[PDB]
């Protein structure tokens, strides 16, 4: 969870609404284990 | 250092390959020695030996104690499951719990925690044991991945799960499976709730279920597009190997009623023993 | 001069002057987890006086037909002292266990208790009777609490596994001739090396009544039971917001 | 590092660019949450449109530490104060900072 | 480039980009008790994570005419927690503080906040105006909790001693132009090696606009300020029941 | 060792009899080079001196540091007590509290804490100055110990207690009284309450009353079993001997209005400083 | 947006203990990634 410690304070002439960007990786002791299958891709109809 | 509290097993394991000896002994008349005198309270088992109730001979026995190992004990092929292709469209999408055939459950059941490698051997047939020229897929479907849904899904394309074609005419197949939980060790008895949260009783199902042990789908089908007219019946058969295993346990008395739980039937209680009239008469 | 003993934890002393020996479970003491065997990686939290000392529950009262009773770990001391303060506002725990079963009588009475420690103690039910029912026991069964529970079917142990082989685990008696405690050291015991104090039980220990009290009239007929326990190298990690269950 | 979905809304599927931003504002309350979602690199959710989340699907246990970065695209004269966090299991999103 | 700040212990970490350096008070860091100061022979608890860490609190609205506040410790912290577990179930406590203070606002902004460290703040009242009632501080607001409490007089603090001699104490300046925090590093100041929780309060932080708020219209009016504290060395003895005052 | 993370001031003293001496210095023309240049919000005092500001001579001054130390501060006799024997049974019991006038009052809550030895003086005269032939006996008693009811009562029989036994015509009486708090020295600020339990508006006089200050009571008579005609004015001085002090405080500006509480008149708050008409015009 | 990923560790962001872990990075290779059998052609001859 993200909260607000204090305020987002602007001054005149500058808009009051920014956007954040979030990244995401992994560490140098992370692994993985027992390859398989992955179930973003499907095929119901015939490629081509 | 200004603060000076801040400065701050009972047995080993011997190799015995055989029975142990009996040493000669004769009369022993005394006061103050009673090794025939035990105190069961304390826990422990008696430590008292032919030698000290009994004058004995000398017996020097070469009985090897190699049968009773625990891979030994383990390492015969038993049944974990029957399925079949009568379930009418080809194909089984089977949810392996080898918890259902009374045999291996008991002899598995004597310990707490196990860990093992295992070896998996299919034999098939019709359901009234001919044989015909059937080509047949086997497939692991661990949990997370995607299960086929008919007899020609995408699933068969198997480019990473692991899968075997076989021939009902062929001999059985065999494969090596690895320990595969994330815990260190199969645990056949897990005493509590997977999840957090409020436990009411809609939801007392969850009691007893450890995810640890639960290993995905096994998936059979013919393999070609149209319809088979032969009836399947696979036999699934696990031999365990390189075991190690913790805690023993009680054997259990009461026949099984459900591949879950120890449930057992209220009316029917089962003596241990058999029973006789007098106790004084065998 | 065996039979005297002092237990010396925390800023708690238990004595006793007709005791058997003290079990150590499967002959190992407790221990806080090494860096082989550990996974997590944040430092866990070890409060060594306020955790570690000895707990005394409720008591129970043994009459001439009772049953027998269990207590769940640590499930018994999630909402007592510092301990169950550390259990909630964290997500992994670790400890060991030293219990105490306290039970005194005269020498003009009888009966004989088995005290025994089973990890993994899974109840059943009985399948309604006729064994067609899946049902299954509820919350309060299978952790009931510091209070602790009533054995419907001692015979069995409410899980169909026989009582006559329950010497298998670490166990002492309590023969009202001989002895008037039982005491029993635990480590901790488990597949992973730190685990949830609301969700997991560890192990659970039952008192049960083989041989039955008895004594003649004019005698004392209020005769209790009183179980004290102590967590040995009690460990926590994963700190958050306080969870009950 | 590869772009986490935290704006992951039903409104947002058929302008799916704004997905890859959520954003922050002038409040007149104090302390209010701007976002939550799961730490579960292999659930549904916002670790799909990562390359961590999508390779993690092609194996089945994982472990070991994960990393968020967060960059903040607003102006030179905007300043203000986050307070990120990570809770352990045990209940849902907290109620209050 | 010593602008930038981390100031990481137990779970929590506080980053700066903005900031003066940080003030240890008196030139000392916070210690555990040793054996030639203590008195109280039995063994204390060490938790050294679990309170050892950063405790956000409540968040004030700096306005154009606001007075200032006040907090009081360990008063802010006696429910908040394990450290406030530990508090409730010990008799005898002992730690410091590392109090941070954040207040952030644009360029086109002024104003500027003293930050003093005060101990033994004793509050008074105004007599009744006229200076003859022997009137005395209620309870909300000698220990106002983790929400803190509002001056009344701050020229005087509410102790008839004047504002412009406080930088005497321990303190720090947020200048709205400069930085946009304030970190102060306490020790324990007592009499006493240990002392209560409940029943006594070591120092007061006093947050007190010097140079009043101001912007010009259409700029963001919500100036909020936030009080982040940690214990740093706590300690814990005299184990008996919960008592939360 | 298998668990590897269970292995685990800025300022000194200096002897300063004189004051600082000044060096010559000449002047400064260059860039990175700053000494005027300052940042208050840091809460460190300025380190700027003379030689960097302006252009100084060499002055080898030999003023001392000896009469600001805190020693020579504080030993003084200043008025800490007025007793009066109109009270007209010929005794008075005295709670001993010295925060009763304000010149010394202020001078010691300079600082947080304070540990000293104390030397008292007792001026006794008639309530016009004149002194007559008269026995007085003056007590100590500390808290615990009985304290006298009357003129004739059994606790002037001082066994135990210290007593002086003095007279009008004598000069004033003058003892030592060494440091006697429970605690390691004695607060004149305590930020709490003494006992546990609620709080509430009734008790509200508890507020700051710290028990490691209360001494006892002072007594006084005039020893005769007959009542005496002369009235008696006792004036108490005390001198504060091997003194050491911690944390420095804001001096009072208000006066003061009660001998327990730092309550001041919220009516009439005083400047600390003496108003005038313009800020250019002095 | 420098177009380097972030270096900080486990070590300097909370406190934190000795963990010696011996999990293997021998299946995460790409030549066990891709040495499984998968269909690319069907073929029928009616
Ligand atoms: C083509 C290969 C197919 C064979 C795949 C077999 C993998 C499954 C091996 C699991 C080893 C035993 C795991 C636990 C089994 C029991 O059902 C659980 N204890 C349930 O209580
Ligand atoms: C015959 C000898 C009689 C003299 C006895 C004098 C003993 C009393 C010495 C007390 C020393 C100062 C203790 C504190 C004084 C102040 O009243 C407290 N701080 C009250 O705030």
């Amino acid at each position: 969870t993200i909260w607000y410690q204090t305020n987002y304070v602007v001054p005149i002439g500058a808009p009051t609404t920014a956007y954040i960007v979030a990244l995401a990786a992994a560490q140098d002791n992370f692994t993985m284990k027992l390859c398989k299958d992955t179930e973003d891709i499907e095929q119901t109809a015939n490629i081509q | 250092d200004p603060i000076a509290d801040m400065i701050d097993s009972l047995t080993a394991l011997q190799v015995l390959p055989t029975a142990a000896n009996t040493e000669a002994s004769s009369h022993r008349l005394g006061t103050g020695v009673v090794p025939a005198l035990q105190a069961a309270e304390t826990g422990a088992s008696s430590n008292a030996s032919d030698k000290n109730l009994i004058e004995t001979r000398c017996v020097l026995n070469h009985h090897s104690t190699q049968e009773t190992a625990i891979g030994n004990f383990f390492s015969r092929a038993g049944l974990v499951s029957i399925i079949t292709m009568p379930n009418t469209d080809g194909y089984v999408n089977w949810d392996i719990d080898l918890m259902g055939y009374a045999q291996l459950r008991r002899k598995c059941e004597l310990f707490t925690y196990m860990r093992f490698d295992a070896e998996f051997t299919f034999v098939v047939a019709k359901p009234n044991g001919v044989l015909v020229p059937q080509l047949l897929q086997y497939m692991y479907v661990p949990p997370g991945a995607p299960k086929p849904t008919s007899r020609d899904s995408f699933a068969w394309q198997t480019a990473t799960n692991p899968s075997v074609f076989v021939k009902m005419t062929d001999p059985p197949a065999q494969v090596s499976v690895p320990f595969m939980s994330p815990a260190s060790a199969y645990q056949w008895f897990y005493d509590g709730y997977p999840t957090f949260g409020e436990h009411l009783q809609a939801n007392d199902l969850d009691y007893g279920q450890c995810p640890n042990n639960m290993m995905g789908t096994f998936s059979i089908r013919t393999v070609g597009t149209e319809k088979s007219p032969h009836s399947i019946t696979l036999r699934v058969y696990m031999r365990i190997k390189h075991v190690r295993a913790w805690i023993p346990r009680p054997l259990r008395n009461q026949p099984y009623l459900f591949k879950t739980n120890p449930n057992y039937k209220g009316n029917d209680i089962k003596c241990t023993s058999t029973s006789r009239d007098k106790i004084t008469t065998l | 001069s065996d039979r005297v003993a002092q237990l010396t934890i925390g800023n708690s002393t238990i004595t006793t002057q007709e005791a058997a020996n003290i079990v150590i479970a499967y002959g190992e003491w407790p221990e806080y987890c090494p860096d082989t065997d550990a996974t997590a990686v944040d430092k866990p939290t070890r409060p060594d006086v306020s955790v570690n000392r000895f707990f005394t529950l409720d008591t129970k009262s043994w009459a001439k037909d009772s049953k027998g009773w269990y207590w769940k770990f640590p499930d018994v001391l999630t909402e007592v002292g510092v301990f169950g303060q550390n259990a909630q506002f964290h997500y992994l725990y670790r400890s060991g266990f030293c219990v105490h079963v306290q039970c005194n009588a005269s020498k003009f009475h009888q009966g004989a208790l088995l005290v025994a420690v089973l990890p993994e103690y899974v109840l059943g039910t009985i399948a309604g009777g006729t064994g067609n029912e899946n049902s299954h026991p509820p919350y309060a069964t299978t952790q009931p609490g510091q209070v602790g529970a009533v054995l419907t079917h001692p015979y069995v142990l409410d899980a169909g596994i026989p009582l006559s082989q329950l010497t298998v685990c670490p166990h002492q008696w309590i023969n009202l001739r001989t002895n008037n405690c039982a005491t029993i050291i635990v480590p901790y015991m488990n597949t992973v090396p730190f685990d949830s104090a609301l969700n997991h039980c560890n192990f659970g220990l039952l008192v049960i009544p083989v041989v039955p009290l008895d004594f003649n009239a004019g005698a004392t007929s209020e005769i209790p039971i009183t179980v004290t326990i102590a967590p040995m190298c009690a460990e926590f990690a994963g700190l958050r917001q306080a969870v009950k269950q | 590092e590869t772009i986490l979905e935290v704006n992951n809304l039903k409104t947002n599927e058929t302008t799916p660019m704004q997905r890859l931003c959520f954003p922050v504002s002038v409040q007149s309350k104090t302390g209010e949450l701007c976002a939550a979602f799961r730490a579960d690199p292999g659930r549904d959710g916002p670790w799909q449109s990562t390359i961590l989340g999508q390779l993690c699907r092609y194996y089945t246990q994982w472990s070991g530490s994960l990393e968020v970065t967060f960059m903040f695209a607003g102006s030179f004269m905007a300043t203000g104060k986050m307070l990120i966090a990570y809770t352990p299991p045990g209940g849902n999103v907290p109620a209050d900072r």
